[PDB]
């Protein structure tokens, strides 16, 4: 029955494999989008108010149902056809499906003359579709079906195709809503502040933040204030309580202080009462609120109405926005004050801003919902204006012409295309970085980009606290994978078994709590709240309970049985403070864990047995979760959980550590993400090395996707001979690194050989490189289109001619065909022409606008595709193919942060060799190891020697006590090798033995995208910028290198004044001006007629020539634009 | 994508051994014994056969450009 | 029409070993040939023409490299070891090419390297102490060692010099191993002879 | 040309070079001139500027050329020195038991540019002619400079007792009349510190002679290292069973000591020291215990090393690494700190959900009792990732403020 | 972009001499032989054969740059001898050694195939 | 204070133990792109005509 | 002169002249590919 330790390493990984058979790696994206389409769009459409318009006749126009068909495309003839994602990629279409809404317009004029007209399936917009979602044509297709459609079966999906560009929505971090968080700002007028970003269940407005603060000590005592929304002045809490109908001080403290035996709380609230005694009735308090507001009505009536509306709608919407909710709002605001007092009295800890239990991940669904709310509101507005301008004339109108569908369509398309998350007009208030271009450089880069999280703290911020790896990231975020540049700690990555909750309605839970012995908050007396336990659901205090323990037992049983409580519902019992917080909302990152009985796992051997035959008896992960054996625990419920790292922790020990565990890790290696799960032995490296590899696995070459032959990507690198690593971890089985690997096993020798590998460099074998070692192919796609925008000027693909075309370069166009397009198989060098495009003029009647190769490439045309774009003019894509043979300067890396460029390449006779004539493919310098402490590199090399000599794949899973260095060495000594991986090598040049026995063996190396040929650049009098006549910027522009301020300072320190003048004047922008010797302002010179005159001074004899930079002339002219007179006085 | 022709290290021909290697593996050989049957004694050539991923078999799941 | 681009196929064809035993001495380098781009005195013509019409995958192997010279053929195609795989083709895919093989050696490209490993060793027992084992007991014995198992390395020979070099020259297939050794000795001797000729011209010109 | 690397921090980040046209597509640099640029070859790119007049060319040739840039005015010492392979190898080369044969010596003399063509009389004539590494470095050393240094492993109690001028360990570098009379050369003798051989060469001999000195050290020593070789592997990370038992006993004793301090604090048997609160005093005691454990285990690992250990070779020469790195690879990685304190209670009174609440023990709060060869446990792995994230954040955040 | 053709390691450029002899002025009876388009293969054997001559006082070689394709062999002999004569005799001795080795390898192959 | 300049080049750096400290190894393509305006004289008339 | 293209979906060789919408005559598919040139490109098998 029990899984014994000897079977555990199989059982756990069997369980893990079942998880990845059920979910995958992009499950969060697909589930978010599915919830958005199934629920969020319908909720948004129904939550909009019916637009009642009347001059008389009236019309309501109620939207009642939505229909999202499959993705289709409409040609110029208008025939709807099912559009495949690959066709969208090739034709630069948007993989979107039409959204139709049912509309009901009832005519009501007078005399009960009512009649309803329903417009079924009114086309309301087009919604882009996430690939492999339920509403994707690739849904449920087999691998054969996907290959029939020219799709990769290993492609995870989880992205959109907008204008042929694959866009991926990055999950955005945000502070959780409807939760009270008591912080303390050191530099502020308030000692303590308790904030609550409140938002109603079905979002319709932004988060309304309410603060309840305490004024810092230094009138008599500490005063509690409340910064309500839409009010620009602090308001005493007692005033707010009275404005809600609680005038008696006893009632207010009944709502705030639940234990009247506690004078400390009492004296700390007393200043607030003493400050609010002149105001003693609800109307006066409402008038005070309205007066403190930023729109103080001259008459107290409208002041009181405004205060009523604010306290009913903007104050704590999550508690309830309807009327008669003042009791719930009073209880909740009293809870906020109670929490603030507990913090000020030291009875509760301040809340941690960085705790991921306090955060939420805004995924594709809830982000598209924000867009859709804004866009549907704008659409209903436009419909209101259109219908109003017609009914004002007293006649009917056609809603089909009122609905301008471009709002929703173009809005979603623009937002996903650019990443600016918001309305196109508010292009600066909008937050960019959402919806990035999917990284297709290697399969690991694609997976990681699809599992990418973002902390929008702002890269400019230099506070390290949000960048720090918090304790609560354990199991939810990769500890290693993070960019090492300016976004350290802000851009994160999901751990492998991390699941972001999609969201759920609290209705069944609330109903069960009602049927259960919970007492509502309006029905109780406050005297009961002392000993009772509060119950919050999605931040709303809904009631109280008397035995929280057996309530938690009941709820956990219900969630483990897949009863009314769904698996993703978090249920935290804080014991010391008697809250029970239940969460069903979306964005809660959680992970699966094995539940533990008294001191035993519930995962018995029968579950492993049924999981082994997963493909026959359809016993899956969901059956494991439904059995009550596995549980999803979120960051906030982990605080109440006692984990076992392994079932070995559940053994009874000579001194028991815990003996009351509640859960167990499925495997600790699941704390790593996609790119860190490729590192072998990451627990033997320094952690920065693991981070650098997690970044560098994403630039590694491989086969980024199986269907690369049909993709017209702008840039693509494919390795000739990718190999799976000889030394692998058990997590790559689910990353599909074995099916799409990104490196080669290289016989690497760590040695000092000729000095060409010093300081992070490598010596490669020229003979191996000749045999296809780390050879790659680079595919570059050029796009072009001939626009017939108007009869004024039209472009067209056609072989240009020297007699008709004007802007025709001296390059030869013979490689083009009569259609103007080069043919596949044609070898093209730099500056060559691949598309001959000519544009009609207003060298006559047509000008050359041909597409050249990006300079200095020298490839062969791989293929040419011709089609029609969305509007329907001819559209061409040409993929050119360039074989990249590794060379000096190309960057290579192992899986341990050990990067370096090729210093030199030696032939096989020049490389050092073992007694059996094995030469290293790569030689790396021993000095790269000691400071870096990448012992995982050495253990991987030794394990790889054992694996190659044994005919197996080494197990480098991080935390594995069945694999240590002594075992690997003992294994290697059985194959006739030195147990530590050393060998006697001979000098290739002289054949003499090397005195020091070299450490050599197979290690998995990666070829990175950074090849020297894509970086080398030179300039000598090339093109210049228009504004300031200085060299351009970039290799692509044939630009010059920037001689910056620091270079100026260095050369000033050198004392090299002529070199400094050459760099900053003569090699950048030499220029001449003519200055009036009297006024010092630039004069008018006419060198052809030799007439120089200053219009200002009315002189034409006292002019002087001045040699100045063009940028300085431009500066002085831009100062004269500002009415400044910079007078260059030559005397 | 396809089995290399030569071993990158020594230059021994491994191109003619992939199919035989697979046939030995379905014959219930261990990978080590299979590599021994094909005469790959240096761990470089054993690396070549043992770490190869036949991606061409997946690229042949797509219909060609011309019928 | 195969799934491997043209340079992939070309590189792959270059690495197929061709029987070179008696023909390599007769052929000339295209540098030295007085012909045009090609001729039968400096090159060998190969042709390959395969089309997958049937439903099973067609293995385009080195057996499909048809030569004009019967003496220079792919080693695997020589009259066991299977044929080197050039490319796998799917129904409707087709590969038709025309290759020319030339005379060269491994300095120019590893495809002209005739060896599949050259094991070279000397002083199997570390008597000259050209290696210094920190722990001589930990190291396995050479196949050429003559030491009793208790003895880890030979006693140090102060008056010793490297003699008795052991070789294991493995052939890729193009040449016989003994032909590799004989051709190596002849090539080294002709390098020295040419060097001496140029030396004599330099000495007499001074 | 002026050769530059960004960020251009000081005047040595832009130096004058003479162009040497070579086949492939990278900028090829000497390895001594990498420290001034702060340049390594992990994908770094550098900028070449070509002066376009005889006046600017003369300016760069007389002011900014690299040999004129050997000594920096910032700290009146060399800015470039001997570096990784050449430094490990010159340390191994100038050991007392390095004996070169006639053919090896001629091979090395082929790579001396400043060689008068006279083979020096070997240090050993019989039974077999043998030159020493010091005897060839004496040929590399220019002019008649005189220099006294001490190898990094020089015992501090040797200059007092006898054998001061005849060092048993071949420490106490002594160069006289441009001959390395004795001593093992290392970072202290050929690095960028003040009073080293490269500095004294620049001060006594010109910048041209010093340029040749750098080049000759590098060429001769690299071509000798082709014979000697240098490596590193698992065998250098391993220690003997006695060392492992000593380290584990040290760690066990340290954990029991921390348990005793915890028990004292729990029983109110701990009184605070002046200037600190009780929490801070407890933290000081625990951190002192664990730092003592780390240092003792590191000393155990360091003494366990042999003379053939390659970590010890690179640390001794000063080429790369430190004794703390050896301790972390062999003995114990040690305490992980976030903001200068132990791992914070990021959960509620816990560092991770795997620990009990209020657990101030060493493993709970981020003491990695394993080495990098042993491998970190999952909690040690996460805490080490936290500590390393602190360094990454510091490196990425200090740059803007320091540049401003 | 910058890859030299692989034949440039073996082939002489037009007007480039295979070997050049330059008198070394530092010491008497010394010469520098700059040999183009050769490498360690001939340099090592020529040096080691020259070391077998008791009339040779110095014999060394270097490849000044691996990316370049020449070697320099420095030979110093006793005053009654010449470095050019020493170099010639070294090449003659290497040729005779290789001829003998080739004939003996042919004999050994014949014995092995026969019995 | 800082600006783009002509006669500049940039590429990856690489080790070269066989250069002196004051030398820089330059590709032939960078050197073929970059030029130095040398004045003609009877001292260099022949060499510059050759170039 | 003919510029025959191949269909991305039906793989049909069909001729299309300039100023013609890009449509396969056999199945109407909108994506077409050019055929391999007849020019003679040479590869050094290296
Ligand atoms: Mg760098
Ligand atoms: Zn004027
Ligand atoms: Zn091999
Ligand atoms: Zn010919
Ligand atoms: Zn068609």
């Amino acid at each position: 029955d029990e899984i014994t330790p000897d079977l555990w390493q199989e059982a756990c990984w069997i369980v893990i494999s079942s998880y990845f058979d059920e979910k995958g790696l992009v499950r969060q994206q697909l589930d978010s989008f599915d919830e958005f389409i199934q629920m969020s769009v319908q909720r948004i459409v129904e939550d909009a108010p019916p637009i009642d318009l009347q001059a008389p006749p009236r019309y309501l126009l109620k939207f009642e149902q939505i229909y999202l068909s499959k993705p289709t495309h409409w040609e110029r003839d208008g025939a709807p056809s099912p559009m495949m994602p690959n066709e969208a990629r090739l034709r630069n279409l948007t993989y979107s499906a039409p959204l139709y809404v049912d509309i009901t317009k009832t005519v009501i004029k007078e005399g009960e003359e009512q009649l309803q007209t329903q417009h079924q399936k009114t086309f309301i917009g087009k919604i882009p579709i996430m690939l492999r979602s339920t509403y994707c044509l690739l849904n449920g297709l087999t691998d054969r079906d996907l290959c029939e459609l020219n799709e990769c079966p290993l492609d995870p999906g989880g992205y959109f195709i907008i204008n042929g560009s694959e866009k991926v929505l990055i999950a955005q971090e945000k502070m959780a809503t409807n939760t009270v968080y008591v912080f303390a700002k050191k530099d502020s007028k308030y000692a303590y502040t308790g904030e609550c970003r409140s938002c109603l269940e079905n979002s319709s407005r932004p988060t309304s933040t309410i603060w309840v603060s305490m004024l810092a000590r230094g009138a008599i005592g500490q005063r509690i204030v409340a910064t309500l929304p839409y009010i620009k002045q602090e308001v005493p809490i007692i005033i707010v309580f009275r404005a809600l109908g609680f005038v008696s001080d006893r009632d207010i403290l009944e709502h705030i202080i639940y234990d009247f035996e506690d004078p400390e709380m009492m004296e700390m609230v007393k200043p607030s009462l003493d400050e609010a005694f002149v105001i003693q009735e609800q109307n006066v308090a409402l008038n005070f609120i309205g007066s403190r507001g930023a729109k103080p009505g001259v008459t107290k009536e409208k002041r009181i109405k405004y205060a009523k509306e604010v306290l009913q709608k903007e104050m704590l919407p999550h508690v309830g926005v309807s009327d008669f909710c003042e009791t719930k709002k009073a209880y909740f605001l009293g809870y906020m004050v109670h929490r603030l007092l507990l913090a000020a009295l030291g009875r509760r800890e301040l809340d941690d801003r960085d705790h991921y239990g306090n955060k939420r991940l805004d995924l594709a669904g809830p982000l598209l919902a924000f867009l859709f709310r804004g866009m549907f509101k704008n659409l209903l507005k436009e419909v209101r204006i259109y219908a109003q301008k017609f009914i004002d004339r007293g006649k009917d109108f056609n809603l089909e012409l009122a609905i301008k569908t471009r709002i929703i369509s173009d809005g979603l398309k623009y937002s996903l295309a650019t990443g600016n998350w918001g309305d196109q007009k508010k292009a600066h208030q909008a937050r960019a970085g959402v919806s990035q271009v999917l990284n297709r450089l290697t399969f690991a880069s694609t997976l990681s980009h699809l599992r990418r999280l973002n902390s929008p703290i702002g890269r400019d911020g230099k506070l390290a606290k949000p960048r720090q790896l918090h304790n609560t990231l354990w199991g939810m975020v990769c500890p290693a994978e993070t960019p090492e540049g300016h976004a350290v700690g802000l851009v994160k990555n999901l751990a492998l078994m991390a699941y972001i909750s999609v969201g759920s309605q609290p209705s069944p839970i609330l109903e069960f709590l009602e049927e259960w012995s919970m007492e509502n908050l309006e029905e109780i007396s406050p005297a009961a709240i002392a000993d009772a336990t509060k119950i919050f659901v999605n931040g709303c205090w809904v009631g109280i309970h008397k035995d929280p323990e057996q309530l938690m037992n009941t709820l956990r049983k219900l969630r483990r049985q897949m009863d009314i409580i769904v698996s993703e519902v978090s249920m935290i019992r804080d014991i010391r403070e008697r809250e029970i917080r239940i969460y069903t909302d979306a964005g809660r990152i959680c992970r699966p864990l094995l539940i533990v009985e008294k001191q035993k796992l519930l995962l018995k051997k029968r579950h492993i047995d049924q999981l082994k035959e997963r493909e026959y008896n359809n016993y899956s992960w969901q059956d494991l979760v439904a059995s009550g054996v596995v549980e999803y625990i979120d960051t906030l419920e982990e605080e109440t959980v006692m984990l076992a790292m392994t079932p070995d922790d559940l053994q009874e020990k000579e001194v028991a550590y815990c003996s009351t565990y509640t859960h167990c890790e499925i495997h600790p290696s699941m704390i790593l993400g996609v790119c860190a799960s490729i590192i072998p032995f990451p627990d033997h490296n320094q952690s920065p090395r693991n981070t650098y590899q997690s970044a560098m696995g994403k630039q590694a070459m491989g086969v980024y996707i199986t269907n690369f032959h049909v993709r017209m990507d702008t840039l693509a690198h494919v390795l000739y001979y990718p190999q799976k690593p000889l030394v692998t971890t058990r997590s790559m089985e689910y990353l599909r690194f074995r099916e799409l690997p990104a490196g080669i096993n290289s016989i690497v020798a760590i040695a000092s050989y000729t000095g060409y590998n010093q300081e992070d460099s490598v010596i490669m074998n020229r003979s191996a490189v000749d045999r296809g070692f780390f050879r790659s192919v680079f595919y570059r796609s050029y796009k072009e289109q001939e626009s017939k925008k108007g009869f004024d000027q039209e472009e067209v693909f056609e072989k240009p001619t020297r007699e008709t075309c004007q802007g025709m370069r001296h390059a030869i166009y013979d490689k083009l065909d009569d259609d103007g397009l080069i043919a596949p198989g044609v070898r093209v060098s730099g500056d060559d022409v691949i598309i001959g495009k000519t544009v009609t003029l207003p060298r006559y009647t047509k000008r050359d606008c041909s597409t050249f190769l990006r300079t200095s490439e020298t490839g062969i045309v791989d293929q040419v595709m011709v089609t029609l774009n969305q509007e329907g003019y001819k559209f061409c894509k040409i993929r050119v193919r360039s074989v990249r043979i590794p060379q000096i300067g190309d960057k290579f890396a192992s899986r341990h942060g050990q990067k370096g460029t090729c210093g030199i390449q030696y032939r096989q006779e020049d490389m050092p060799f073992t007694c059996e004539g094995i030469t290293p493919d790569i030689i790396i310098n021993p000095h790269a190891i000691p400071s870096r402490m990448t012992i995982g590199h050495l253990i991987e090399c030794l394990q790889g020697k054992v694996s190659a000599n044994k005919g197996e794949i080494g197990d480098a899973t991080p935390f594995n006590d069945a694999v240590n260095v002594q075992k690997i060495s003992n294994l290697l000594s059985d194959y006739g090798y030195h147990l530590r991986g050393n060998e006697v090598l001979y000098n290739g040049f002289t054949g003499r033995k090397i005195t020091s026995q070299i450490f050599i063996g197979p290690t998995y190396y990666q070829r990175l995208k950074h090849m020297v040929d894509d970086k080398i650049h030179s300039r000598a009098r090339g093109p210049i910028q228009i504004l300031n006549r200085q060299p351009m910027e970039g290799r692509s522009r044939d630009g010059g290198l920037r001689f910056g301020e620091m270079e100026r300072d260095c050369q000033i320190a050198h004392g090299a004044a002529q070199f400094l003048r050459e760099r900053l004047f003569e090699a950048s922008d030499p220029y001449q001006v003519h200055v009036c010797n009297l006024c010092g302002i630039m004069a008018i010179a006419n060198t052809r007629t030799h007439t120089y005159e200053c219009r200002g001074c009315r002189n034409k004899t006292q002019i002087s020539l001045v040699r100045m930079p063009y940028a300085c002339k431009l500066l002085f002219q831009e100062l004269m634009s500002m009415s400044i007179a910079p007078r260059m006085m030559s005397v | 994508m396809i089995i290399p022709v030569r071993c990158f290290t020594c230059g021994k021909i491994v191109g003619n051994k992939w199919e035989a290697y697979l046939g030995l593996l379905q014959a219930e050989y261990t990978e080590g014994d299979a590599l021994d049957a094909l005469g790959l004694k240096r761990y470089c050539c054993r690396r070549m056969l043992l770490a190869h991923v036949d991606l061409i078999e997946k690229l042949l799941n797509y219909a060609p450009l011309e019928k | 029409s195969s799934v491997l681009h043209d340079e992939f196929i070309a590189h792959r064809l270059g690495l197929i070993p061709l029987t070179s035993d008696d023909i390599v001495d007769k052929l000339q380098y295209s540098r030295d040939c007085t012909c045009e781009e090609f001729c039968p005195e400096c090159s060998v013509e190969f042709t390959l023409d395969v089309r997958c019409n049937e439903d099973q995958t067609r293995h385009v192997t080195s057996r499909d490299l048809i030569s004009n010279s019967p003496r220079v053929i792919p080693v695997t195609s020589r009259n066991e070891q299977d044929d080197i795989l050039i490319v796998k083709l799917r129904k409707g895919q087709e590969l038709r090419l025309r290759a020319y093989a030339k005379k060269g050696f491994g300095k120019e490209h590893a495809k002209w390297n005739p060896t599949a490993g050259v094991a070279f060793e000397y002083d199997p027992d570390n008597a000259l102490r050209h290696t210094v084992y920190p722990k001589p007991e930990e190291w396995p014995k050479s196949e050429y060692s003559e030491l009793d198992e208790d003895e880890s390395q030979a006693p140090y020979d102060p008056n010793g010099k490297p003699e008795r070099f052991y070789y294991n020259v493995e052939s890729c297939g193009s040449l016989r191993p003994e032909t590799i050794v004989l051709s190596a000795l002849s090539g080294l001797k002709k390098k020295l002879s040419d060097l001496q000729t140029q030396l004599s011209h330099e000495i007499q010109s001074d | 040309v002026i050769f530059n690397r960004q960020p251009t921090l000081h005047k040595m980040s832009m130096m004058g070079h003479r162009v040497r046209i070579l086949p492939w597509s990278t900028f090829r640099l000497n390895l001594s001139v990498t420290t001034p640029y702060n340049a390594d070859f992990d994908g770094d790119e550098m900028n070449l500027h070509l002066p376009q007049s005889l006046e600017t060319r003369a300016e760069i040739q007389e002011l900014a050329m690299v040999p004129r840039m050997i000594v920096t005015p910032q700290s009146n010492r060399p800015v470039m020195g001997i570096v990784q392979d050449t430094l490990t190898a010159v340390r191994k080369f100038t050991k007392r038991d390095v004996f070169l044969e006639r053919g090896e010596v001629m091979n090395l003399l082929m790579f001396l540019s400043t060689w008068d063509g006279k083979v020096p009389q070997p240090a050993i004539l019989k039974p077999r002619p043998l030159w020493t590494g010091k005897q060839i470095f004496s040929l590399i050393i220019p002019g008649h400079i005189n220099c006294i240094r001490t190898h990094s492993t020089h015992p501090d109690d040797e200059d007092s007792g006898p054998y001061k001028h005849i060092s048993p360990g071949d420490t106490k570098v002594v160069v006289e009349n441009g001959e390395l009379i004795m001593g093992i050369l290392c970072k202290k003798s050929l690095g960028t510190s003040a009073g080293s051989l490269v500095h004294i060469s620049y001060l006594e001999m010109g910048h041209d002679i010093t340029r040749l000195f750098y080049s000759n050290i590098q060429t001769v020593i690299n071509n000798w290292l082709l014979i000697e070789g240098h490596t590193i592997g698992i065998g250098d990370s391993i220690a003997d069973s006695k060392t492992y038992q000593d380290i584990q006993n040290t760690i066990k004793k340290a954990k029991q000591d921390v348990i005793e301090v915890i028990e004292k604090a729990h029983n109110n048997e701990l009184e605070p020291t002046p200037g600190n609160t009780l929490r801070q005093t407890f933290e000081n005691q625990v951190n002192r215990i664990l730092n003592d454990a780390r240092d003792k285990t590191g000393s155990s690992a360091q003494k366990s090393l042999s003379e053939y250990n390659n970590f010890k070779s690179m640390v001794v020469s000063g080429a790369k690494g430190s004794k703390i790195n050896i301790s972390q690879v062999i003995a114990v990685v040690g305490q992980q700190n976030v903001e200068g304190k132990r791992i914070p209670f990021g959960f509620k009174h816990r560092t991770l959900p795997h620990f009990i609440k209020d657990d101030y023990g060493p493993e709970s709060r981020g003491f990695v009792e394993n080495s990098y060869l042993a491998g970190l446990t999952p909690t040690e792995f996460f805490f080490h990732a936290m500590g390393g994230r602190e360094g990454l954040i510091d490196t990425a955040v200090k740059t803007a403020e320091t540049g401003y | 972009m910058n890859a030299p053709p692989a034949f440039e390691s073996f082939l002489l450029f037009e007007g480039e001499k295979k070997i050049t002899i330059n008198k070394d002025t530092k010491v008497p009876n010394a010469c520098l032989f700059t040999i183009n388009k050769e490498d360690h293969t001939l340099g090592n054997i020529i040096k080691s054969q020259l070391l077998k001559d008791p009339q040779v006082l110095f014999a060394g070689y270097k490849v000044p740059h691996p990316l370049e394709h020449k070697i320099i062999i420095r030979v110093q002999t006793t005053p009654d001898y010449s470095p050019q004569e020493a170099f010639t005799n070294a090449i003659t001795d290497l040729i005779s050694e290789l001829s003998l080795l080739e004939e003996r390898f042919r004999v050994a192959i014949k014995d092995k195939q026969e019995g | 204070m800082g600006k783009r300049v002509d006669f500049s080049a940039r590429t990856v750096i690489t080790p070269d133990p066989n250069l002196s400290i004051d030398q820089v190894g330059v590709p032939r393509s960078i050197a073929a792109n970059m030029t130095f305006a040398e004045i003609v004289t009877p001292f260099n008339i022949d060499r510059l005509q050759e170039l | 002169q003919p510029m025959i293209y191949i269909c991305g979906e039906c793989h049909t060789e069909n001729e299309i002249k300039s100023r013609d919408p890009i449509r396969c005559r056999e199945c109407g598919y909108r994506i077409m590919y050019k055929k391999r040139t007849k020019r003679l490109v040479v590869f050094d098998a290296r």
